[PDB]
């Protein structure tokens, strides 16, 4: 590390006249001298956008002592994994609630691991996904406290593909909505003012405001009756889209 | 045989109701318990009292008001009050249950069950009276109940009656000082609802009143009462013409004939001299020039507004006491030459100018002190834009955020009905600025 | 320069030579009930007292307040300020 | 915050935090060249620790 | 602040409001987090969230 | 400003391909935003707006006021995609006599009447991508039964994405309308 | 006529009862016989809001008296003024719940509401218009945060469109009484924050504070911290019984204060106060009254205003005024701390006068401060709640009665969401 030497820095415009002892505010009160300004206390911001400390990943303990059935494969240009087992006959309730939550990890290749698998169970799963739905929602909320962009927006798709992946699954998902949403309402309207210029983003959907607008409509679209009551009741700045 | 039928709706409404019914009361010498004396008559003439009463055939006198509420709190007072024997028992309409400051109750949840009843004292009122002017309306603004029932009895009374005039004598909320933090969305509904509905309103903010109350009356500590007594002496003074003999009469129907330019702008700012204390009111002229000009000055506006930031469409204004054609003639060549004061392009002369005998009474233990000569001002001016302006940031500002809109979606109003309110002021604004252009 | 009423008790909407008139013609601001003088001589003729047993063996022990906020005069401000013609003729002045 | 991320904290809020340490003094030895805001304050700090 | 000054050669005025400015230090600290090591010497004083 | 310019066949005020698409256009958004993405519907970069409080977000035919935007033509025509929420614009005219009056229509409206100055107007807006043409001359004639000289301002209202924004002059169909006119479909 | 009932339920929901009465009928001028001895007309005018007329012309509040155990009720019938109440809503168990929110909820408290819910079904078809319930309980006992929280829930899915008021005694850390308080108080919460339309943290820690340092008697005790209590209760609701120059109900206060439906916490606090021998020279004005309302070391509760933005404030003056006082005051109050005052609504103080004022005051207030000061007992109580939960303990007493550890991490996880929540609109700007 460097910093400057300190003595030396210095002032030069400043005159180096010193006023000594002589001074004296008594016998001159003229009505322009001046006051102090007494010290305010700034304005508290708090922690709202601040970071959340993601806290110990399943994924990593399960892995490293290798009780998933999963085979990295570089064959493909990016890896693409196969499996030891077949996904069918994998039981889903033990293990999906883990790969859930898996997505929380960044560092390679757990992260990787765990995003490709849920994508692979959920496309493989057609009924069975069904009955999971309660102990899925941990993971899920888990991973939404993050408050990081990146981890946002992976699990908002893992929101999308899930919704889409079979029927049945929206209006079973209407009663846990009120654990889920409310951090929607922090980055509904976090979209950027770039103004006339051509945005270049559509290509990675990091466009957080568009993929939470996108995941709502789905939600709406697949849910039933009771959903828009729901988001309405959760945040309040929506909008109906089924409604005319 | 010339009638008018008085509407109070809303606390405000009937507080204010309470002040000006004394002030009749007081100027046509009719006691509390509305019988005129035996003895010690004060009023020359009959039928005076005919336009706001009724005789009974045989000594007391029936006002031609009617008082409505859902919170029973202060029509019992009244009930109670020294006034009882006055008003009719059942035409103080009590609800059960108040609005609670939400205009979506009071405009389609638990008023509904009210004007029915209501618009039938209506009926009951207006098939007495042979020559009806028209209606008188009090409500403050700010109000769930007044607002929406305001806005309930305005619509219907279109459709019912036709082309009678009605007025609506509006209390809007101050730019910075206000009671309540839901006001901005009901005052734009409310706005919208009798904009399209009303023929002549006017501007009564509070703060204004609070100023000029404490600059010439000299009050450090004014109330609600003085405030009402006020606007009523500005009732009295704009409604004299039609009860005491005049040089100059002006009829209520000779304002929807002179004020408004164009249907949409009828919304009006009052003013009134000389407003003054017994205790330096003698000391000077009261000279019908200076008067006048303290009619103008802006920091005599009933309504908080700068008149200096824009035109004038039109200025009507009445005299009450010994004035003289000459020394209004002589005043308002005055008032022209100045030149601080600046008129729409299109509208070469913009007086109207009304002359009364009657001088303004005095009511004993208020305020104000006896003078001959008083100035009661309505102005139509360009520069009312702006107080439109503020409640439409206001409203803006908590909408972005679509606060309080659940406490009105859940009672029948559906989402969109404050995006018309909120055009239809844009629209008004986009009126104001076309009209205030020069050709 | 200190009217003595106003400060203490506000008073309510009202011109102020109105107040000023009544808070002076008002009674009280003199007159000894206790006689003390003002010098300071007399200081022992008056036993400085408060005229309840404060207990804190089992419950409470807050104590009321003093004997100067008012009772039987609660009254109704619509009442007090809306009377019809029972006052003081604004304008009498015998001449 | 490591005592130097406070004093940026400080010294770029003067409405917040007004007084002399804002800008310049001079020095009562005129063999002294008066010294730049930031480093008068570590050197104040130094003095005082030790 | 008497010493300080005289070590500095600067004012006594000066050095005291620079400590009066710097002892403000719990208006950081009241919003959360905000970790401080101060060390000014010998001593290395840590506070973390509280 | 279009005005002294041939303007025969059709006009063309915004078209979302080009490095700029609003030169004239003024724009002032308070809580919402503005930008041009390829559309899912059609292969295609279109600009497009949104916020809430739709009154407030939106972009002004001419640059600044005090000046006349005065088209020539008779038929106006818009490519708009329906997002299923709020939607208005607004059109200010100018008939026989000396007069700028204005016409403001909406989505979300219920009720239809006329006013000296203002004349509020419903709409029904079709599923996905759709072109809506504005006579405007029945309008006119019918409301206020005088005829139309000019067409003054044009104002789109927040929560759309805007392909093209011409004048037609006549009802034209596909095979009349130019191949960058008409919409080829997905 | 807009009649509320009282419902009581706990030792320390009685003990806030029996105090709460007893000022009711001292301001009301009823002798604890229920014969009128009063001298003022308006006493009887409005007193059917919580009196029922009996033969005999008595009169006799509208509340119930609910619990576990008999001991409280076999109490407060010796105290003062206790020989009001009828004695057939009194209801009791003769177990008790031994603070176990479990017990208080699941295994005794469904067997024993039928009764207590059919009183209350009687008391409420009885009114001629209700405007709605009150409550008055504590949230460090299990009995009362089960029975409470579960007699909430009844009464608002048979009463949808009425108005509820829960006033609640949290528990805070500093001065803690029982080693349990944080489980039950979050299972209270994450129960009460669905169904309460108005919710009214009261903390003893903040209460011994008040009554030390701003009374400067020496020995407070339970009768006094229920004095305040009681105080602070009849403010908010003295305009509905008395006239004024801007009635403010219980309705137009919930529609005034609450922004949006899950923010319905809210701290209190009442003025003047000062001590026995300092009362003679204070001046009674709206200064003093405004400035020691806004006061930091005021509030009822223990969190710090001045750590956080108000989303909205409220004042109910007592007494006779000038409006011209109130607002001008308000204004300044709101100039001046502008910083700790949401942006993006403007205007955020709601102002309401009555004219009676306390008995033993000129001018009374009152203050509800919708704050987002309260994150931080949510915190707090949320740290020591997962501090015991992480290792299991005490665990084994809740799970005997058919209950998992499913419904405390539910708990716990609806609880972070709402400190989230709640925090998330501090930081929003326009
Ligand atoms: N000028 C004047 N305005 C008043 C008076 N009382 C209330 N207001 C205004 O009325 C507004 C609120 O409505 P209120 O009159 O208090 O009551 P309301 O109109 O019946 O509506 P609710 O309160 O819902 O019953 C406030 O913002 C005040 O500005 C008054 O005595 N004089
Ligand atoms: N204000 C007040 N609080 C009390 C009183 N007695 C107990 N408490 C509080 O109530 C809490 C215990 O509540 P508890 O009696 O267990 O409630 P219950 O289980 O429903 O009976 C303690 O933390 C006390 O601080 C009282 O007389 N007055
Ligand atoms: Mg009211």
């Amino acid at each position: 590390q460097h910093a400057p030497v300190f003595e030396d820095s210095q002032a030069a415009t400043v005159v180096n006249k010193f006023q000594g002892l002589r001074q004296g505010t008594g016998g001159k009160t003229s009505t322009q001298l001046p006051v102090k300004q007494p010290f305010q206390a700034p304005n508290p911001i708090c922690g709202a956008f601040k970071k959340r400390t993601i806290p110990v990943s399943e994924f990593r303990r399960y892995y490293d002592r290798g009780d998933l059935p999963i085979k990295v494969d570089h064959q493909g240009s990016v890896n693409k994994i196969i499996w030891v087992i077949q996904p069918d006959q994998l039981d889903y309730h033990h293990y999906l609630p883990i790969f859930f939550d898996g997505l929380r990890e960044k560092l390679d290749p757990y992260r990787f691991l765990a995003i490709l698998g849920t994508y692979d169970l959920l496309e493989k799963g057609s009924n069975k996904i069904l009955p999971v739905i309660p102990q899925l929602i941990i993971p899920v909320k888990t991973a939404l406290n993050t408050r990081d962009n990146e981890i946002i927006g992976i699990m908002l798709k893992i929101l999308q593909r899930l919704v889409v992946s079979g029927d049945m699954i929206g209006e079973a998902l209407v009663p846990y909505y009120r654990q889920i949403l409310p951090i929607f309402n922090l980055y509904k309207n976090c979209n950027k003012n770039v103004g006339d210029q051509i945005d270049y983003g559509q290509r990675k959907k990091l466009t957080l405001g568009d993929l939470i607008q996108e995941t709502l409509e789905l939600f709406e679209q697949t849910g039933g009756e009771d959903a828009f009551i729901n988001i309405k009741y959760m945040i309040p700045t929506y909008e109906s889209c089924v409604h005319n | 045989m010339r009638e008018v039928i008085s509407i109070h709706v809303g606390q405000g409404g009937i507080q204010v109701g309470n002040a000006c019914w004394e002030l009749f009361c007081l100027e046509h010498g009719i006691q509390p318990d509305g019988q005129m004396p035996s003895d010690k008559t004060i009023g020359g003439g009959d039928d005076a009292f005919n336009t706001f009463f009724s005789e009974t055939g045989a000594g007391k006198h029936v006002p031609r008001a009617v008082f409505l509420d859902l919170e029973p709190t202060v029509i019992d007072e009244v009930r109670t009050g020294t006034y009882r024997q006055l008003f009719h028992p059942e035409q103080l309409i009590s609800g059960k249950e108040d609005a609670a400051n939400n205009f979506a109750r009071g405009h389609y949840t638990i008023g509904k069950e009210i004007v029915d009843l209501c618009l039938d004292r209506i009926r009951k009122l207006a098939d007495n009276c042979t020559g009806l002017q028209g209606f008188l309306v009090f409500n403050s603004v700010g109000g769930g109940t007044g607002s929406g029932l305001g806005s309930l009895l305005l619509e219907r009374l279109s459709v019912d009656y036709g082309k009678k005039s009605k007025l609506g004598f509006t209390i809007y909320p101050s730019p910075q000082v206000s009671t309540a933090v839901v006001e901005p969305y009901n005052s734009i509904l409310s706005t919208h609802s009798l904009l399209e509905h009303t023929d002549v309103a006017v501007m009564l903010d509070n703060e204004a009143i609070y100023d000029i109350c404490r600059r010439n009356l000299d009050i450090e500590r004014p109330t609600y009462t003085n405030l009402n007594r006020l606007i009523a002496q500005v009732i009295s003074s704009l409604t004299a013409s039609l009860r005491f003999d005049g040089a100059l009469n002006v009829d209520i129907t000779e304002f929807q004939t002179n004020l408004v330019p164009y249907p949409r702008i009828h919304f009006m700012l009052s003013s009134y001299a000389p407003i003054i204390s017994a205790e330096k009111a003698y000391h000077e002229q009261l000279s019908v020039a200076e008067i006048t000009n303290s009619a103008f000055e802006p920091a005599n506006m009933m309504a908080k507004c700068d008149p200096r930031h824009g035109k004038y469409m039109a200025c009507s204004m009445m005299y009450r006491g010994d004035v003289v054609p000459k020394d209004v003639n002589a005043s308002i060549a005055t008032i022209k030459t100045k030149r601080t004061i600046q008129f729409v392009d299109w509208c070469p002369t913009g007086f109207k100018v009304g002359i009364n005998y009657q001088p303004p009474t005095v009511v004993p233990g208020g305020d104000l002190a006896k003078v001959m000569r008083a100035v009661c001002m309505i102005s139509n001016s360009t520069a009312i834009a702006e107080v439109f302006s503020r409640l439409d940031h206001k409203f803006d500002l908590m909408y972005a955020k679509r606060a309080f809109v659940h406490w009105y979606v859940g009672e029948g109003m559906e989402e969109g009905e404050f995006s018309e309110a909120r055009e239809d002021l844009a629209a008004l604004e986009k009126d104001y600025e076309e009209v205030g252009i020069e050709t | 320069g200190y009217i003595p009423g106003l400060k203490p008790n506000n008073h309510y909407g009202a011109s102020y030579g109105e107040i000023a008139k009544n808070c002076l013609s008002n009674p009280k601001v003199a007159q000894n009930p206790f006689k003390l003088a003002s010098t300071g001589f007399n200081y022992q003729r008056h036993d400085f007292r408060d005229p309840s047993l404060t207990a804190t063996t089992h419950k409470f022990g807050a104590q009321t307040l003093l004997k100067n906020h008012p009772s039987i005069d609660q009254k109704s401000n619509q009442w007090q300020s809306q009377t019809h013609d029972s006052f003081r003729n604004p304008l009498h002045k015998p001449n | 915050m490591n005592l130097d991320s406070i004093f940026e904290w400080i010294l770029k809020q003067p409405i917040n935090y007004p007084g002399k340490h804002q800008d310049s003094q001079p020095r009562t030895n005129p063999a002294y060249k008066p010294l730049e805001a930031k480093a008068q304050f570590h050197i104040i700090f130094k003095a005082t620790g030790e | 602040a008497g010493p300080i000054a005289a070590s500095c050669y600067l004012g006594k005025d000066v050095v005291s409001s620079a400590h009066n400015a710097f002892i403000q230090a719990v208006s950081d600290l009241t919003t959360l987090g905000h970790g401080l090591n101060i060390d000014f010497g010998f001593v290395k004083v840590y506070v973390q969230d509280r | 400003m279009f005005k002294n310019t041939f303007q025969s066949g059709f006009l063309s005020i915004l078209y979302s391909i080009g490095s700029k698409p609003l030169q004239i256009w003024d724009k002032s958004i308070r809580n919402g935003h503005i930008k041009r993405i390829t559309d899912q519907d059609i292969l295609s970069s279109v600009l497009e707006i949104m916020g809430t409080n739709v009154s407030t977000n939106y972009i002004t035919a001419p640059a600044d006021p005090k000046e006349t935007l005065g088209i020539k033509l008779p038929f106006l025509v818009m490519i708009i995609k329906n997002l299923k929420k709020y939607y208005t614009f607004e059109v200010q005219v100018l008939d026989d006599k000396n007069v700028r009056r204005r016409f403001r229509a909406s989505n979300y409206q219920s009720t239809t009447r006329v006013k000296p100055f203002i004349c509020t107007m419903p709409m029904r807006l079709d599923e996905g991508w759709n072109q809506i043409q504005f006579n405007l001359s029945d309008f006119t004639r019918r409301a206020y039964a005088t005829n139309y000289i000019e067409t003054l301002r044009v104002q789109i209202h927040a929560n759309c994405r805007i392909r093209r924004i011409y004048f037609s002059d006549r009802l034209y169909s596909e095979e009349e309308l130019p191949p960058e006119f008409k919409l080829f479909l997905p | 006529m807009r009649e509320i009932v009282h419902i009581q339920g706990g030792q320390c929901g009685n003990q806030i009862g029996a105090k709460f009465w007893e000022v009711i009928s001292d301001e009301h001028g009823i002798d604890p016989t229920g014969t009128y001895h009063g001298d003022s007309d308006l006493q009887l005018e409005r007193i059917n809001v919580y009196y029922n007329e009996a033969t005999g012309g008595r009169y006799v509040p509208r509340a119930i008296l609910m619990d576990l155990e008999p001991g409280t009720m076999d109490s407060v019938r010796a105290g003062p003024f206790g020989q009001l109440f009828r004695p057939d809503n009194f209801v009791f168990g003769q177990t008790g719940a031994g603070n176990n929110w479990a017990k208080g909820h699941y295994t005794e408290g469904a067997e024993l509401i039928d009764s207590v819910l059919d009183v209350v079904r009687k008391e409420a078809e009885g009114c001629d218009c209700l405007q709605g319930f009150q409550i008055t309980h504590s949230l460090g006992g299990g009995t009362g945060s089960g029975m409470g929280t579960l007699l909430i829930s009844k009464v608002r899915e048979e009463y949808p469109d009425r108005i509820m008021e829960t006033f609640s005694v949290v528990p805070s850390p500093k001065v803690s009484d029982t080693v349990v308080e944080p489980y039950n108080a979050t299972l209270s919460v994450h129960q009460l924050v669905e169904n309460a339309d108005e919710c009214m943290v009261i903390d003893n820690e903040a209460l011994y504070d008040i009554c030390f340092r701003t009374l400067k008697l020496t020995t407070p005790t339970y009768g006094d911290l229920n004095h305040l209590v009681s105080a602070a209760m009849s403010g908010v609701t003295c305009c509905l019984r008395f006239p004024g120059q801007l009635n403010s109900d219980l309705r137009k206060l919930a529609v005034n204060l609450i922004p949006f439906p899950r923010l319905h916490f809210f701290m209190i606090g009442f003025a003047p106060l000062t001590s026995r021998g300092s009362q003679q020279y204070r001046a009674l004005t709206v200064p003093e009254l405004t400035q020691q309302m806004f006061d930091a070391k005021n509030m009822m509760c223990a969190a710090d205003p001045r750590h956080g933005r108000y989303l909205t404030a409220s004042a109910l003056f007592r007494g006779r005024m000038s409006t011209k006082e109130v607002d001008e005051q308000m204004l300044n109050v709101q100039n001046k701390n502008s910083s700790y005052f949401v942006e993006w609504i403007p205007n955020n103080i709601k102002s309401s006068i009555c004219d009676i004022p306390p008995k033993g005051l000129k001018m009374a207030v009152t203050f509800v401060g919708n704050s987002t000061a309260i994150q931080e007992m949510f915190k707090r109580v949320a740290e020591q709640f997962t501090a015991m939960f992480r290792r299991k303990a005490f665990l084994h007493w809740y799970t005997g009665e058919g209950m998992d550890e499913m419904e405390f991490t539910e708990a716990e996880s609806n609880m972070n969401d709402l400190v989230s929540e709640y925090q998330q609109y501090q930081d929003a700007t326009a």
